[PDB]
């Protein structure tokens, strides 16, 4: 007689899904929940391209050291990024004060002007400027920090000097400059001839003294005295002044900051290409409306949930029996 | 699964079957075919895109998320930061799988549910009109034209039309 | 739903029954009503008590939770307790929202199972002294006063008191 | 013939619910388990009304700012609360060491004595002990800090000072001190005859000497010079020496603390009424039982749990088909 | 439970039956016994040892965590610290009593599924050679002698065999 | 007639569980997953004995104070054990620098050498080296550190020392050393015969400079002098110079560190019997391959999750009813 069945769909489909009962289920329909695959590629995060440091690190790049390119005068970004092999970093040996809070403001800046807060030619009468050093050698010739200035004595005196700077550029500027250390009395009266000498730097906001220490160090890139950085964020409409009679490394390029939202410091061994994201990643760019990922914990911009999870796939049809 | 009809009481699937997840195949005088229940169908496809978009929607997009430094003498910190990164990463992971693996399991029941309940229907249509002969297969005792067959697809089907046949041939 | 009572083969809620979740009505020479089945409605409300319970129950105390400062050489600190505090309320928005959207589908299907189980056990109580008429309905080849239906009502029906009329009924 | 019908409960409640399956699910009966509703106001916690600072912050308070109401000699609270608009701080510019740490320390207090350390009439023979500033103005008149002391020169001489306190409160006591930076030499002169003063404070488990660094600052508050201010807790039957030859902002009043559990510092712009509550947050008090809010993460007492969700209603009665 | 069988129209359990969760009594002229159903009981066993094998799984081995040290001006860290290792614990004390009793729910209702669709089978293979008379038991309207209860115990009761013995019992 | 019914296994199983329509359900089968049970014993963790400081804490340990037993002079260990008696630590009152710090980087640490990195008769010439204290007394009579080393005036004088150690060790080696703060001129100059002494220590990437504070302090275990102490890891290769005319408690004996993974400090009032586990707690050792614990949230190696948990019991089986 005639007959009238009821059934399910089945097809040819081999994807798998596990359940709580069971593992390795075969099922007519399923999506991917767990994004795995990038470009390999550095690319702009809504727009904008990133600032690649690259034979520099923070430290050599806000210091200046001479073997790194010299950006722009005025650059943007969305995110920063350094190299694994970041060997052009401090140059001249000593302590970076503060160098890890200094990253972390960085990693809220959206862009800098680099201008002469101290022209070399003017701004410190009576002292010699053209103070060198084979630690921070360039074209193999002894040089220095672009954006420092060695002050040393002229003529067999060190004057006190006394300089200050009117922050009139309406952004936070970011002000470097550094103390040296000789290893012996000797060395500090040739250089600076004075040893009772004092650093002072002041704002409304920051005040610290600074004293040399003598003493023999074991020799690091081929010297045993020392140098010490320090950094401040001078307050728009605020006033820097640096009193100093010896041992002084005089600011004289500085960095007006604007604040930007979502940036970071990533470490990276891609290259840029003309590509653009919503999301990067140290391995590559992620094109992506995907709730999770495996591809790396460490991410830039609107990016699925990092998860260490090899497999996610969601079964949305039927067991398959095409038997 | 849960409901006893898919890989239960009814062996397979239907590879003829390919305009949705559930449905029909009649054998008459006039010939053979499977037709797709849409109502079913539609009704089942809404409500896994409803569930597959919640789980995507609960999973708010991720921000910038970057490792950061501490010096020789930080080593606390440090540790803390990881300490906290390497907790949420195992919370996550452990919530993404097991959300997973419980819907893919209320999934697999859902279907066996909505297959059960379409033959309970066509079942309770059809009455003492026809024989339940395995498999999800009624035998009618009447003559059933494809007319016939679009009423109890349709869910319109008229016992007392058959009623008299029926009982003739049931003897 | 879940297990095809509950929006299926019966259509429609009695606003005619307000003194159970579940229950009965009946039409017989003496008159009709409505009566809700106190057994399965107590349960129903006794698991679900305990589900809202339960939920309030695991969620502990709030204590004390303010914020911290942190001055201008601090900031990767702050970060991080501002990291530690989205991190803990992201997770726990999440598993309430998960939480109440599994409960709420358990919910509605565990009424769903509870109103099939309901018919099933009126259904084989009964057996052929009466037809099913769909939408839930049997309809009697026997007279049923008010006696028989609280007899169906609380379980204790006498299918060989009416077994004979029933027979001679359907013919 | 007779029938019977099973069926379920309908109603006209208009309730809904979401499922995993489906949105704005209309059912019988529910139960909201998020909290959103507080009554605006700030209330006692568990029979204890909180300290109000009012027109002061933590820093003005505990220096005594002469702007801020002087309150009670005798406090107990259940937690404190600052305003936004917290102008009345620190009035003489300078940093204040380890402020953070100090408002954490007084997160875990529940009540002070202010009580007199130093008589002023007694406790610093030989010198001048009426310095006041225009940077700490009250009522128009230069004045000062109420809990410390300026002490300068007398009759030109400023003689080596030395003062001990032993706590015999049976409490931690927080004392308070200062040291002033003159922005130049002749006013260190003018101030305490002794160029080269130096000041030193010591307990059992404190220790710290403090230099003068005397520089041309930018004018704050119409000051070039500076205050650091300094603190520390004196345990129970410990001393706490004062050894200076100028430049010391004596402490005159102190703090001897009592711990609590459950406090903590609030911003809040609400203002206090004669109610009480198990718990507050800075927008109203949340009477509830309910294990969920969207109200503030900002919670003081045994309060339910902050989410970020709009709506978390539970199902209990069936879906709703009336029809 | 939610599928009606385990303590519903099967009010008890069989201590007699020793051998698997699911199974059969039967009587005839040859004797009595108990016999478990081995499929039935091995497929359930399986998925169980999934389910808890799976739970064990998704907690990750506990590497080395202990309490850290702070001084008498490190006292926003410490409660940092505190807040961190208070937070990560309340989250799995959560995550770890809903995923048991969710589990536990599930797993009750799993075999409530599985006993109930045993049933129903048994009732499809044998029509209407015999009589539901309550308590998920069958009475024959023939002769059923081991080999008989064998057939439908294996799946392979032969209707035909004694559909005509049956019916003249039936009358 | 003839009769065939389904049913199912019952059994006398009293276990119970939750689930979240009921509790307290009896079941035929369950799984426990919260391990309570533990040997309460100190134990090997894989392989290696735990380092027991006894009477000592990592302060006593280090500096060797006298009255700890004298450990072997080269050791290995799974984790350290401290007791909360810990009365032995530091023994001459005065702060120790970053010891929190020094912890933490022993918590990655899994043996040491010890060995004399200035040997006593050899040193320091022309300087004093029997220097006690009662402070550090040992069998009734005025001791001293173990590891360090008292220098005072010899013969009227204190000649300006210069000593230096080059690590050839091939791993970091620990050193201490101490700066004394006499309570007074008269003292300093009976010790040190230098008013004006100072204490200078250098390395590749460390640089201090420690200048003596005189004052009367509180008496703090009959001293009212100060020890302050200091610490810094030399890497390998590199070269550590002390240069002191005074006030200088120099290094003797250093230690050779190792680095690990999977240690940490515990406090414990267990002793140590002849076992072995995979998992220590401070109440005891767990042998169990159970996924919850509520024993104790401090474990060492690889231990089930700690949770606050009463009972976790997971039904298998099905619901018993044997009636
Ligand atoms: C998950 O399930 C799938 C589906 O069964 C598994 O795939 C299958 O893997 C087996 C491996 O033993 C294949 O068997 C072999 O087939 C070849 C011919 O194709 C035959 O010559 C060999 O002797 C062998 O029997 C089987 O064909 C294959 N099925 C399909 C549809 O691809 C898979 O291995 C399972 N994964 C796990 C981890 O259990
Ligand atoms: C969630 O479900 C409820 C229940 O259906 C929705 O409420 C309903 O909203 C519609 C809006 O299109 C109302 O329709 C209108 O009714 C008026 C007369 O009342 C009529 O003149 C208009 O032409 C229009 O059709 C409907 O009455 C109303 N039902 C009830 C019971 O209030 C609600 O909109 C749903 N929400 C979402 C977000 O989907
Ligand atoms: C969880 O359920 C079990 C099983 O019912 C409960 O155990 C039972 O506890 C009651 C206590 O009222 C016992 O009742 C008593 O029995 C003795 C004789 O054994 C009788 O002389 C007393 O008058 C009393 O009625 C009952 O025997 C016992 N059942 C078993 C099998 O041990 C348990 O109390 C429940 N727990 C909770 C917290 O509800
Ligand atoms: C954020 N976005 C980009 C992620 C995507 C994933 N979602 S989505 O919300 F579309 N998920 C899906 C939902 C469903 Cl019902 C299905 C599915 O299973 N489909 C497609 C509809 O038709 C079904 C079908 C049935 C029968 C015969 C042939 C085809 C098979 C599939 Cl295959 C995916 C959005
Ligand atoms: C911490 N506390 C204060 C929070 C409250 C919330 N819980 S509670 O544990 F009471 N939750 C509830 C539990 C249930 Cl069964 C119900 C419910 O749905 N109810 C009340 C009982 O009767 C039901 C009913 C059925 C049929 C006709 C009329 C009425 C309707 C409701 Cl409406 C709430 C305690
Ligand atoms: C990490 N490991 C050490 C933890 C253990 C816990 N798992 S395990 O994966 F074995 N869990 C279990 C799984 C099951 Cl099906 C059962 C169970 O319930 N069993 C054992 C099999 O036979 C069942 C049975 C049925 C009928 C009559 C008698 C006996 C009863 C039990 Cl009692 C535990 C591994
Ligand atoms: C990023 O992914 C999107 C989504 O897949 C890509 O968009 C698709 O591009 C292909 C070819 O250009 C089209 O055939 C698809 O229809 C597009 N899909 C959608 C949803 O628009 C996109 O090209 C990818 N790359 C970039 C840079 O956006
Ligand atoms: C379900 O199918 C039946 C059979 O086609 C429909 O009944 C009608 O059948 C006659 C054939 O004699 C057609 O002329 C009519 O067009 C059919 N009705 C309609 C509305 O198309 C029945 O109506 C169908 N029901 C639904 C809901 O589609
Ligand atoms: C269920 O209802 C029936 C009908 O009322 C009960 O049967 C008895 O019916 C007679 C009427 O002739 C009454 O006099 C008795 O009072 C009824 N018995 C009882 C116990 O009330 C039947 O007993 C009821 N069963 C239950 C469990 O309530
Ligand atoms: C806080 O909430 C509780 C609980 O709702 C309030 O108590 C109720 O007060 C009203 C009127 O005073 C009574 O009709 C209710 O019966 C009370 N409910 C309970 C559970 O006791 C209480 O008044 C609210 N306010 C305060 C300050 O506690
Ligand atoms: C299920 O049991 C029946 C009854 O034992 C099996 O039928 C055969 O019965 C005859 C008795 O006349 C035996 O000699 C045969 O050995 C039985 N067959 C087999 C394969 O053993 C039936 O085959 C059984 N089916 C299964 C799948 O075991
Ligand atoms: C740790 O626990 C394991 C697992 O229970 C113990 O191993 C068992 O030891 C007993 C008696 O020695 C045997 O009867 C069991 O068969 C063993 N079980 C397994 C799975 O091997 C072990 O002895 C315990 N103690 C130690 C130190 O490992």
């Amino acid at each position: 007689g005639d007959t009238i069945c009821i059934g399910y769909h089945a097809n040819n489909s081999t994807d798998t899904v596990d359940t709580v009962l069971e593992k390795n289920v075969t099922v007519t329909h399923s999506v991917n929940l767990l994004e795995d695959s990038h470009n390999g590629k550095l690319c702009r995060l809504k727009g904008i391209a990133p600032l690649q440091l690259g034979k520099c690190n923070i430290a050599g790049w806000l210091l200046g050291n001479p073997e790194c390119d010299p950006l722009l005068p005025v650059r943007s970004w969305s995110y920063i990024v350094e190299t694994p092999n970041s060997e052009n970093g401090i140059c001249y040996p000593g302590d970076f004060i503060d160098y890890e809070e200094l990253r972390e403001q960085l990693s809220s800046v959206s862009s800098f002007e680099r201008f002469e807060i101290f022209p070399k030619e003017s701004s410190w009468p009576n002292h010699n400027t053209n103070g060198v050093t084979a630690a921070c050698s360039h074209e193999g010739k002894s040089s220095f920090y672009r954006n420092l200035l060695w002050l040393t004595e002229k003529e067999g005196s060190y004057p006190k000097l006394k300089n200050s700077y009117v922050n009139k550029k309406g952004k936070e500027v970011l002000v470097l400059w550094g103390i040296h250390h000789p290893p012996n009395s000797k060395e500090q009266q040739n250089l600076y001839q004075n040893e009772n000498a004092y650093v002072s730097v002041v704002t409304s906001n920051y005040n610290r003294r600074f004293t040399p220490e003598i003493a023999e160090r074991p020799k690091v890139r081929d010297q045993a005295g020392r140098m010490n950085y320090y950094w401040t964020l001078l307050k728009p409409g605020d006033t820097i002044i640096f009193e100093a009679n010896g041992n002084l490394i005089a600011p004289m390029y500085a960095f007006a900051l604007s604040r930007g939202f979502g940036s970071g410091i990533i470490t990276s061994n891609a290259s840029m290409h003309e590509c653009n994201t919503k999301c990067q990643t140290p391995l590559g760019a992620i094109n992506s409306s995907l709730p999770y990922q495996n591809i790396h914990p460490v991410t830039i911009g609107e990016c699925p949930k990092y998860v260490r999870s090899a497999k996610l796939r969601m079964v949305t049809g039927l067991r398959n029996i095409p038997s | 699964g849960l409901f006893g009809a898919i890989a239960g009481f009814i062996e397979g699937g239907w590879t003829g079957m390919i305009d949705g997840w559930y449905g029909y195949h009649h054998q008459n005088e006039q010939g053979s075919g499977y037709a797709a229940d849409q109502k079913s169908t539609q009704n089942a496809i809404n409500g896994i895109t409803n569930k597959v978009n919640t789980v995507i929607e609960k999973m708010n997009i991720q921000f910038t998320a970057v490792g950061k430094e501490f010096n020789k003498l930080e080593k606390r910190m440090e540790n803390l930061n990881k300490k906290v990164d390497d907790g949420f990463l195992d919370i996550w992971t452990y919530n993404a799988e097991l959300l997973v693996l419980l819907e893919n399991e209320r999934t697999l029941d859902f279907h066996d549910s909505n297959v059960k309940n379409l033959y309970e229907k066509v079942k309770s249509q059809l009455k003492n009109n026809a024989k339940e002969i395995g498999n999800g297969c009624f035998e009618f005792y009447h003559k059933c034209d494809n007319e016939c067959m679009e009423s109890v697809r349709n869910g319109t089907y008229d016992y007392p039309k058959y009623s008299e046949e029926s009982k003739l041939n049931r003897e």
